[PDB]
């Protein structure tokens, strides 16, 4: 009953999407042509229609402005098991320009998307949240999803609008207008999102490459890593256990402000089939894995900054005991910083199922996971960071009239600096 | 389904193109009858951005070949991959342009350009999604030079939304080459500034040196020039014609490699290069693609790029590879050579990867760079221009056929302001 | 010619 | 040699070309083992008392 | 003893009859030489081919076709088809020249004499019945044999039968898509002709049709006979309450007098749902609430006409399948939910529900998928009247100049007759105004 | 009662009166002769009309100017019976963009019959609200003639409102070279004797009708229409009954700060596209947002580098105070419509009953609300100062002074204007400090 409606949105949100629905059908035991292997239940509810036949169709909108990536997977093993609609693919890209896919080339999709959203949540009784891949880089993410979200909100009230984003990173970078993209969208979807999980590909790489042992790492890691990442999130509306934190209230158990809904993730039994087994990974010892300046999805660390809330979801035959004993021993740590006014800064969530393990990528079949989900003051660094690139790009006028020939005011940029300035001092606000 | 239509003119056009239909149709498994000897679904999945689909299983280059004489285009029909272009776009002169821009521009070759219009009309409106254009011509030459800015103009006006691409090939600094030379490059970069959205230039003699000292041949051979032009093209397009993890077409080029609306002037370089002994002797890693590909002496422009600073930098890269290397490689070489990029853009790299490779190779990686170094470019046709345009020499020709001083000192000052704000740009700081 | 190449151009020098 | 010179780029101008990109090579069919975990009269005899 | 007559005129007319002919032998079991399989035994007598075959005594079924047109090829195409020994061969009436795309010609010259031939057929057709209901008589406004000899027939038949209900299924011209350039004239004087003698027309555009196909079948290029066979499996949804079991049964006469209001708004639209492909009916669940929700989505319709600019008189809808009036009412009191669609203020109850038991059949070889369940929605609303007035601003342009009336004039019609017709549609035109209102 | 006299000088002035009494009558429905049209308690034309004898409404307006033609395709058009003829003053010879051969010259020869004119219409009237001139800032006879006409009637009339409708001259699209010259000319000699006055550019209008009303080709025409629009909403309240009705004798008490800022902005919603109206039911809040945008003002002025002063709100049509509340409570709670420290209530809201008027081939569609927002904002400062730069770069060697010496204007008063334009730059700054 507690469906939830994802929408892949842009090349990585494609990417993330064809990992992430193989990890769904995975935990469920979905077959790539759709069907239950004979019967040896409700859990795929939540992300799965069942036609009638014996047929799931996922409750999955994969919309790219570029072809050849929504073909691919048109064309790839997960072919029979998307309906031929959901896959939306344009004719011609963005191109890396937020003006191009929110103002000429996204108006002429936004209406087929939308009323492919509608028909899903018609066929929907109790839809919980929209979980909105996409880039922050630019083009179809940064742009088209921020037209996406805007127009959700004006259609849908006070539905769930998590993000998932791909944020990007203090040194590594594959584009030269993403200081701009990011600018923009973090203007225009401050008011419309509800949560906004960032990730950061540098970060992954450091992490695959430290505890995964993969010094020749991809995107296919990266998505599957994010994949454990977002199930791990939506595990509680699918699978029973002792205590379950649904997405209309984690917000109410994280965000504090409605204009701070930035928070980190953290996913720590990420340790490799080669060490794996000969360690004790129990829930105190993944607690201090999660609270690790060097395990974090992002890179900003957060010695730097404050926590003003956390919350910890935890799956397997993991206990409350250890639980709360795992907490008080973190709470009790002078390296682990929280702010004044959240004594009790804790939530956690206890889930019965235990990881599934992907026959083909690099994490182990583990007993017990956890996936931190942080509320630090340590992204306004990586905030002060997008103003300074963009400050010093827009004070000579690089790379802004691709946008006012696409058709944009000059003033929005302006306008843009203002909010990341406005959010700047809120969270400065926040921190003393 | 994209698509990009060829407009190869004069002869270097025509003999560069006849090399760029036999590359980019051994990548898609195309004989020279036109049929289809391919294996993978990936060569016919988007074979529709530069082959029309005709009767059977042949298909036809989209590509009209435009000379205003009749040799090198039966060359290019007698010739292999010749019998593969339709033998309609065939639109040929009887007179010859004689090197001349003005006899390219304002003469016969003004009057066979209402039927190229007509053919490029036909050929672009037998699309559904049209990508853009791609100009291949030479800026010293006659009808390339000539009408084939004319035809820039023309389609530039007729539609100013798609791409526009124009593979120019640059004069030599040192020989002579054409008489008139700095004259018709001149009057063609000045038509070249305002109605093209990315222009990559293109040095005879850097493809010489690149020829002599990394592939270590004897004879040069224009084939071979061609060849390694048609390659450069190929990795340019690779986008378009093949998936990858991070695709980037010829207007995310054009949007992250050109910061100001004036200054598409690129110089391009594809360095999996090696001599031919020596290929099986030689790893084929992601940093030493990177360091092959980051170096002055495998420029195809000339114009030394430690002469000054990078603007933008892209890289497509071809093959079966790790973003983590490859984001680690540019973030390397922007650490180490960080006076030789402006501070005032941050990560000048943009990354593209198609994971296809071209036959034969397990990894190849195209350059294109956007950089200050290219006004001395500018600098020296000016100077010229001006050797030869306070001395009145070989100016009555131009004033036979029709246009004069004041358009001279037109595209003169044009190059001025040019080469004034590539120089700003380069010593312009931060604060 | 070179007072109305210095009269015409959008940014002269010398 | 006017058509230019055979080799150049890559010396092998043969073994066609590859067919396999990254997703199709990463995301594949789910193999799963059959190691057969849970015993064979305990099975045959758990679906007979279910029925 | 339920039994209906099929009058098919006109090349679109007759190769209407063609897809669904082949349609009720498929749903009535007839394979295509007249006769009824072999190993057929089974209780009841299999007695529902009444409203379409009639039983010789001999296991030949005889259809209850009136396949007329006054050119002879598509008609000799049939009768050397596949179903030569199907149909009877005095039953395929064929002229010497066709009325040339001319209402005159087909109203007043050599279309008027087959006239009395094609009575005699009508009537041998129906004493031959015992308990008529209807007669679906199938043409287009195109011209010619379909308008002219089609009106002059229908005018015969109101003096002939009474008031039986002569349900009339057109193929009205296209807003863009065009094929003659007297489709104007002969549709007005088709429309003025047919207003006092029809009761209920469904009209279909090719046009619409055409994006129907191209959008939910998926299938780039079809034609004619794809169009056909989906117009064949609209009148098989509404005549299978007259032949098959129902939960609510909806036969002709409840179904004009809950549709119609005033006997001059007797011009409804045509939808069927699904119309969907195998490829994508494995994937939708294509549940009741679906297809009713696909029925009042604009560019779905049948005729080129969104009914988001006007109001919904009254509903009917024919369900067919493993369908609920439970989830029938559910699905209505969506629909009345929906701001967009929006119903007239003196018709509170305006929907008419009917439940047949029977599943669509699927014809072999056609593109439509095998759903187990069906809707067919038949709206009547004042959404019409831009049609009307596109056809009528043609007919102004075309009269201003007085072109092609010279044909006309010469083959008999009188001048006066135009007027006439213009006058009769502007006054049907204030009156969908002051019923819309 | 609550008469209104609209006085039309310049050519601008009278192609917006010609549209401006075309929405008129189409409102108050009367045919072109001046008649009605056989009936069909009803004395709402009384605002704008006076019924003479035997049903014989002549519009209360008077179309003054010096230059012929422009004034004979009203005396030789469809409206030819509807204008009284000692109305409709036409002259011999143009001002020819020159405003002071509008004012110390040959449009002396006019201002006493024009008074005279302004003086019977106001003998008729029984409580005259004011007056509205409506003239452009380009030059000549809507210049000089205007600003005299102004200075007359502040002479004679006393307070008398003077609502004054102009067209400002547009940034970039631009059809006059002596209008830096003009337009401060007028200021100078406008500013003392005006109450309120509508500047209304060009190019924002066109803008306008390339974005919302998606065609590419719209003349003067629709201009004027869309301009005549604007003066409907503001005197429909006069005329129809409301909710909310405010006259021409508190807008200003509601805009105007002190006795030199009435310098407001014009705006509407929702102006829409005749052949795109039914896909959506335009809301109240949407359109208060759409007044708002930084886009839909008719004059090319950013409000972003702006705070505002006080705003009017017009609505119009199907709408109800409590969809007012929510408006502009969500406007105030919006951080880019920044208002100023000092006035921290800062709207009057006016609902008024019947609908906007669609004309008959116009452009616009029939739409169930509407609001037209005027705001006294600060950023009106930066056109100011586009325009004095203007005039200095181009009063700097003396450019077309000649002109203005030999029809009598000598040369202190261009530094007068110049001065006192710089004061009023100064007042801006030092209210937005
Ligand atoms: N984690 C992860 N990130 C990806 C992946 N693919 C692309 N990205 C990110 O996407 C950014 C590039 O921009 P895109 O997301 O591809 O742009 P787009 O959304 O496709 O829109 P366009 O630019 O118009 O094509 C890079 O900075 C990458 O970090 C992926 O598979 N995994
Ligand atoms: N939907 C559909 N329409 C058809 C079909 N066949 C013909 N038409 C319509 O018929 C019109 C052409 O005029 P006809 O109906 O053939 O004329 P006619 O009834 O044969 O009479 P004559 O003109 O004398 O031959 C076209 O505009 C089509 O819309 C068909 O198979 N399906
Ligand atoms: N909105 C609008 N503005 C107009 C119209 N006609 C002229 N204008 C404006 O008027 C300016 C030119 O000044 P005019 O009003 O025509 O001059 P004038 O009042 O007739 O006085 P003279 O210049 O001496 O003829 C132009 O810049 C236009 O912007 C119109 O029909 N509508
Ligand atoms: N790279 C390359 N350059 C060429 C080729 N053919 C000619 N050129 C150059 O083009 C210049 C002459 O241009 P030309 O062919 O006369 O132009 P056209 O008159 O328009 O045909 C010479 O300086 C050559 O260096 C070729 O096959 N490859
Ligand atoms: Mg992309
Ligand atoms: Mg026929
Ligand atoms: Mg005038």
């Amino acid at each position: 009953m507690r469906e939830c409606i994802s929408i892949h949105v842009g090349q990585a949100g494609v990417q993330i999407g064809n990992a992430c629905w193989e990890l769904y059908c995975l935990e469920h035991g979905i077959q790539p042509d759709g069907q239950m292997p004979s019967d040896k239940d409700d859990s795929f509810n939540t992300f799965f229609s069942e036609t009638g036949a014996g047929k799931h169709v996922p409750r999955a909108v994969f919309v790219d402005l570029e072809p050849t990536v929504v073909d691919e997977v048109r064309t790839g093993t997960y072919r029979q098991l998307f309906h031929p609609e959901q896959l939306i693919t344009g004719k011609e890209d963005a191109a890396n320009n937020y003006a191009r896919g929110h103002y000429t080339i996204g108006k002429e999709i936004v209406d087929l998307v939308l009323d492919r959203i509608r028909k899903l949540a018609d066929q929907c009784t109790g839809l919980q949240g929209f979980l909105i891949f996409h880039s922050f880089g630019g083009g179809t993410g940064s742009g088209f999803a921020s037209l996406l979200m805007e127009r959700l909100s004006v259609d849908y009230g006070k539905k769930s609008k998590l993000e998932f984003a791909i944020y990007p990173a203090p040194q590594i970078s594959t584009a030269v207008v993403e200081p701009y993209n990011t600018i923009l969208t973090t203007h225009t979807t401050l008011e419309h999102s509800d949560c906004a999980f960032m990730v950061d590909n540098e970060a992954i790489y450091d992490i695959c490459r430290r505890n995964l042992d993969i010094e020749r790492p991809t995107y296919t890691n990266l998505n599957r890593l994010i994949a454990q990442i977002v199930s791990s999130i939506t595990a509680s509306l699918r699978f029973d256990g002792a205590l379950n934190v649904d997405l209309t209230e984690f917000q109410t158990n994280l965000v504090p402000y409605p204009r701070i809904h930035f928070p980190l993730a953290t996913y720590a039994p990420v340790i490799s089939a080669e060490k794996a087994y000969h360690e004790q990974l129990s829930v105190a010892e993944i607690t201090n894995a999660c609270f690790e300046p060097a395990n974090q999805m992002v890179k900003c660390d957060p010695r730097h900054g404050k926590y003003m809330a956390c919350c910890m979801l935890y799956r397997g035959d993991v206990v409350p005991k250890d639980v709360n004993a795992a907490i008080a021993t973190i709470k009790t740590k002078r390296t682990i910083q929280f702010v004044d006014w959240c004594p009790t800064g804790f939530k956690v969530g206890i889930n019965y199922q235990p990881p599934t393990v992907v026959p083909g990528g690099d994490l182990a079949k583990v007993q017990r996971a956890v996936c931190m989900l942080s509320n630090t003051t340590a992204i306004a660094e990586a905030w002060a960071r997008l103003d300074h690139k963009f400050d010093l790009m827009y004070a000579k006028r690089a790379f802004v009239h691709w946008y006012v020939g696409e058709g944009m005011e000059e003033g929005e940029f302006s306008e843009a600096r203002e909010d990341l300035a406005a959010l700047e001092k809120d969270y400065e606000e926040v921190g003393v | 389904m994209r698509e990009i239509v060829h407009m190869q003119a004069g002869q270097c056009g025509n003999q560069i193109g006849a090399k760029f239909w036999e590359v980019i149709s051994d990548e898609h498994g195309i004989d020279p009858t036109g049929t289809y000897h391919g294996d993978s679904d990936l060569q016919l999945e988007r074979i529709n951005v530069y082959y029309n689909e005709a009767t059977g299983g042949k298909y036809v280059p989209r590509a009209v070949l435009v000379d205003l004489e009749p040799g090198t285009m039966d060359s290019v029909r007698s010739g292999p991959f010749g019998q593969i272009f339709r033998p309609d776009n065939f639109v040929f002169g009887q007179s010859g342009a004689g090197n001349n821009w003005a006899k390219g521009h304002y003469t016969e070759g003004a009057e066979l350009v209402d039927s190229v219009l007509d053919v490029v009309r036909k050929e672009a409106e037998s699309c559904d999604c049209l990508q853009g254009f791609q100009l291949t011509h030479s800026l010293g030459g006659g009808t390339g030079s000539g009408m084939g800015t004319l035809l820039i103009s023309k389609i530039r006006e007729e539609y100013p939304d798609r791409i526009m691409n124009t593979f120019s090939v640059v004069p030599s600094p040192k020989v002579s080459d054409t008489v008139v030379e700095p004259y018709n490059a001149t009057l063609s970069v000045h038509q070249l500034v305002e109605n093209t959205d990315e222009t990559y230039c293109i040095d005879n003699e850097a493809l010489y040196d690149i020829c002599f000292r990394t592939l270590k041949l004897t004879t040069p051979t224009y084939g071979d020039l061609n060849h390694l032009v048609s390659a450069t093209m190929s990795g340019v397009t690779t986008c378009l014609r093949f998936p990858g993890q991070l695709n980037a077409d010829l207007r995310k080029l054009a949007v992250n490699m050109v910061p100001f609306p004036r200054l598409h002037f690129f110089m391009p370089g594809f360095a999996p290069l090696t001599s031919r002994g020596s290929q099986q002797y030689r790893a084929l890693t992601v940093p030493e693609l990177t360091q092959q590909m980051f170096d002055a002496k495998n420029m195809m422009a000339a114009c030394d790029p430690r002469h000054g600073r990078y603007l933008t930098v892209a890289a497509i890269f071809r093959g079966r590879m790790s973003m983590k290397e490859v984001d680690e490689q540019m973030l390397n070489v922007q650490n180490k050579n960080s006076s030789y990029f402006v501070e005032w853009i941050p990560n000048n790299v943009k990354t593209a990867v198609c994971d296809i490779p071209p036959r034969g190779l397990k990894m190849s990686a195209t350059f294109i760079g956007n950089s200050t170094a290219i006004q001395e470019l500018f600098k020296r046709i000016s100077e010229q221009f001006t050797a030869m345009f306070r001395r009145k020499a070989f100016l009555h020709w131009y004033t036979g056929e029709g246009m004069d001083e004041m358009e001279f000192t037109e595209a003169e000052s044009n190059m001025n302001d040019l080469v004034s704000e590539y120089q700003q740009y380069q010593d312009a700081t931060a604060e | 010619n070179l007072m109305y190449l210095k009269n015409i151009a959008k940014y002269p020098q010398w | 040699y006017k058509d230019g010179h055979k080799g150049i780029l890559t010396r092998e101008l043969d073994t066609a070309v590859e067919k396999e990109s990254n997703s199709m090579g990463s995301y594949q069919r789910p193999a799963q083992c059959g190691v057969r975990t849970v015993g064979r009269k305990k099975e045959l005899m758990e679906r007979a008392l279910y029925a």
